[PDB]
């Protein structure tokens, strides 16, 4: 997987590249005869001789290349060599923070569920804590989930008695070494 | 701009739709790209081509892929390529789709030799059908049974799309003596209802 | 020819009290001792000369001999104890082995509480919104849940997470989310979360008008 | 005592022909007459002396009486022809009747054409929504039609009415509602109806945008 | 035994026959699963009565002291007014109701009027096929039936008459599609033909493809 | 206009105190009354003047009345306390009643004892043979039962009897009796009697080897 940001190359009548995401279509950006450049990517192609470089890799660039070569004033190419397969990842992003009120409901069974949402944070993991670690009887951290843009997500829910819900202080601390981030968010009932 | 998807049965004519204001003024090519393989050219300058099953044409303002004869190795993406830069329209997919066909089920009782070794073997038989999904059953004196019988099946032939099924139920001597009504009752598309071929066991 | 007899296979729950019989014509009338095989291991001793015990068994291990029936006595049975079980036993100077016995320890079925978390009020500055179901303590792995809003079966939009039974228990944890985009969650005034699982009579539902009420 | 012995049932798929046997013992010296029973009818002479048929009887039924073996034989086979046979003959100053044989015709099986049609202009200005899609002739009477707007599968507003197949057919005819009200058309964008049956080699959608007609 | 639209019903509740009552009658309805209301009152003793702000206009509580028997006639039936009639006596001044009498169910059916028709359009996208599928739709009407023929009843080649299903509100439904070929779309007139003999509606109605 | 409000809905589990609040404005100063009202009845008076209770009312009942609500406290909720309750207060001379409550006892799954009884010797010397198999005091209603002739599913041939739910413990009964031949009987060596049913982590089988004993 390149770095995003870096730049590749790829290494190929008249020349012209394609590019194909999966299960999106062809895309064209250009052609050279031993240049022409797309208008969407005139600024980061260039071409050379036969070789053409991308620069700015970003998340939309995962796609494989192919190599097609056509007549000299036909309009048409044929003979499309193999194809190059390229795989950015992401930026890396810390994540935000928000709160699960407890239910603003008096409950016979005196109990009430918190918990603190953790979601657009790349790449994994991240760690949760409660009151500096004061906090570890019923404490759940499930899983990360891949979600469908490419980052992730992560809650964690306590459950404590209802008659200790507007009486004690509950912070979510939430630190991620990758980014430097450590942000504390406060989790009471909503005001009614 | 193209239709998203095309299915035909095989042996029909399908027809590709590429459409754009001055296409028929312009010309277009096809290409053709199967999973995970590169594009190959199918048609070049409307009609032009490098089988013969392969036709297109292009006016007003539409381009037509025309493919006679379909069969199981045409199914691809394909794309229409035109000048104005290069633009490449919406690829559309081709599916091969076969038509369901009903089973024609058989019996045959145990032979007369295998009895003097106490064990009989009743083999109930699937013969042509597409879909693979089928299922049989073996009610002996109307009594549902499971765990003494095997399936085994085939391949689909080279020209065709039809399985075959055979269904092994074996009973130890002893009990085929008894139960004078045999069946194999089966399920499955086409059918309109559950088909069950019965034989009585001193029939004949 | 000497044959002894058996139990197939014996079921307890957890807390009680488990008896094996090996039984045989006077079979009391000599030594036995038991053997216990956990799978894909060779087995271990746990029991020679009716009662008495080796070390490295805990208390919990027990016995007795009498009559035409020996009984092997567990106390505090646990998903430790689960292997199989064999009595031995000398006769015309030759061994002896009953047939194999299995214990299976089942924990009881269990009721998940279901909470239902509205969307925060600072995700949608952000343009989002996410309905969070959660499942607490609940054994039997196989659950469901189902989004209605607006009185209209969800799906394609929503995903499950889960972890794994604590140390001291069996019981999982599961939590489903349901993102919306900003627009759509500005209408259908009605919200739900529909849980269907063992041990509950019907299915519960919680709900939680958009009006935050 | 004399018996005669017919197959309990025959089954034959439409345009095919299919043999009845009313076989004996030495059957074929004396004159054999066939009756059909519709279910719920007096029975109806179709043949009388083997072979001579009466007046109205359509030329396709035919029969002979041989050997120990009399057949009655039918072509062209239709949705029409299903009833009971009875066989005839005197033996011993004594009438016997044979068993029923049940003749059954498998009818094929034909895939449904659906079609999904939008609103009236004019109800749209009297507030109520109603969105209609139909399924045309299909024999097996199991089916299944799942609206779905705007992707979020929909339950408690629809009403299903179907017909009865035709007397030279056997296709019913299906059709679904869905009652809506103004300020909930006005938005969800997409709208499909989703079909299930079989002969269908996968469930067909048949949408349309609720702008742009 | 269904009560005719516009006509009126008598809800009878034992009265005191001329001597001291101790009690206070009153009635209560309770349309099917929509809870209680308030009616009206009479206090025996007193031969004034008390009527409430609903059904001020439609009730009158009267009573005869000869046959012990006091009754409240309710008129002008709509459908709104078919639930079940109780009757309830408490304390004198205490004000709490007490021995609810056995409930009476009294019921109405609707009223009469004719069906609207409005259009389905035919087939938009071009189907090479040759058939495209046409109807009306005929909804809003009681009581049964309703008749629908095609080009004055000269096609009956392929028209599908659906039956009739009963809608939530109490009114009914009815449908009707007819299949022919996609290049006679734009040549041929086609009409509905709806006929509601008890309103004596008679409309027909054209079907064309929407405009594209 | 006064209008007084109840929660559409409440459930409990049985021994859990339940509260029932209707709110209105000022509602303190008045005289408020509770009627409960079971499915297809007459509402029967159940408290008057806030807290005073008729005779022939469990002592469990009890309400209050202060600020801007009246509360009903239920106490020991049984399986017989399940229906509607209304509120009720005099104001401005007309009467006002409350919206209607709901409220739901939840059951609790209860698995099913499951027996078999073989077919006594005096009705096998009868000629027919039959094999019963009970469940008693099992809940939800739905179960399923599935006999077993040496591993050969017994289709037809089966009677199946229920009895009324019971309004304590609101637990059936069922029993499923098989019916055979002498000779049938006879043949064969094994009988089962398989329960599918909630409650039960897997199925449960009572089979007995016929003659053995
Ligand atoms: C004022 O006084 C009383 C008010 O109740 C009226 O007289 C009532 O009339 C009834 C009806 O006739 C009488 O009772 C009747 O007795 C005979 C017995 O054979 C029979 O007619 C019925 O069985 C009925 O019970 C009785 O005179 C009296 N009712 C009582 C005493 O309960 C009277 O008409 C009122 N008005 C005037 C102007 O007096």
């Amino acid at each position: 997987v390149k770095k995003p940001g870096s730049s590749v190359k790829v290494s190929c009548y008249v020349i012209t590249w394609v590019r194909q995401a999966p299960g999106q279509g062809l895309e064209w950006m250009g052609g050279f005869i031993p240049a022409m450049y797309a208008q969407g990517f005139q600024g980061r192609v260039t071409i050379t001789a036969a070789y053409m470089e991308l620069t700015n890799l970003r998340s939309e660039d995962t796609a494989v290349y192919y190599c097609a070569r056509g007549p000299l004033s036909r309009g048409y190419y044929d003979y499309w060599g193999p194809g190059t397969l390229v795989t950015v990842s992401a930026s890396t992003k810390g994540p935000s923070v928000f709160p699960l009120a407890p239910s603003s409901k008096s409950t016979s069974g005196g109990t009430a569920a918190l918990g603190c949402l953790v979601k657009d944070y790349f790449p994994e993991p991240v760690t949760v804590s409660w009151n500096s670690g004061a906090l570890t009887s019923g404490v759940h951290t499930f899983p990360a989930v891949l979600q469908s843009s490419g980052l992730y997500s992560l809650s964690s829910v306590v459950t404590v008695p209802s008659s200790s819900l507007g009486t004690q202080t509950y912070i979510c601390n939430v630190n991620h070494k990758p980014s430097n981030t450590k942000v504390d968010k406060r989790v009471e009932p909503k005001s009614c | 701009t193209q239709p998203p998807s095309v299915s035909v049965a095989p042996g029909q004519t399908a027809s590709i739709t590429c459409s754009g204001d001055k296409l028929g003024d312009k010309y277009v090519s096809w290409y053709q790209q199967r999973p995970g393989q590169s594009p190959v050219l199918v048609l070049y300058q409307d009609s032009k081509r490098p089988p013969e099953r392969f036709s297109g044409s292009n006016s007003g303002n539409t381009a037509t892929l025309t493919i006679s004869g379909t069969q199981a190795m045409d199914e691809a993406d394909y794309y229409c390529q035109a000048w104005d830069a290069l633009v490449f329209g919406g690829g559309t997919k081709l599916t091969v789709l076969r038509t369901v066909a009903a089973p024609s089920v058989f019996i045959f009782p145990p032979s007369d030799e295998q009895l003097k070794s106490g064990t009989a073997s009743v083999v109930c038989l699937l013969n042509n059908f597409y879909p693979r999904e089928a299922k049989v059953q073996w009610k002996v004196d109307n009594a549902l049974q499971s765990g003494n019988s095997q399936e085994s099946v085939t391949e689909q032939d080279s020209k065709d799309s039809t399985y075959s099924l055979s269904s092994t139920l074996t009973l130890s001597k002893a009990d085929y003596e008894k139960h004078k009504v045999y069946a194999c009752e089966v399920t499955h598309q086409g059918l309109s209802s559950p088909v069950t071929k019965s034989f009585n066991r001193g029939e004949c």
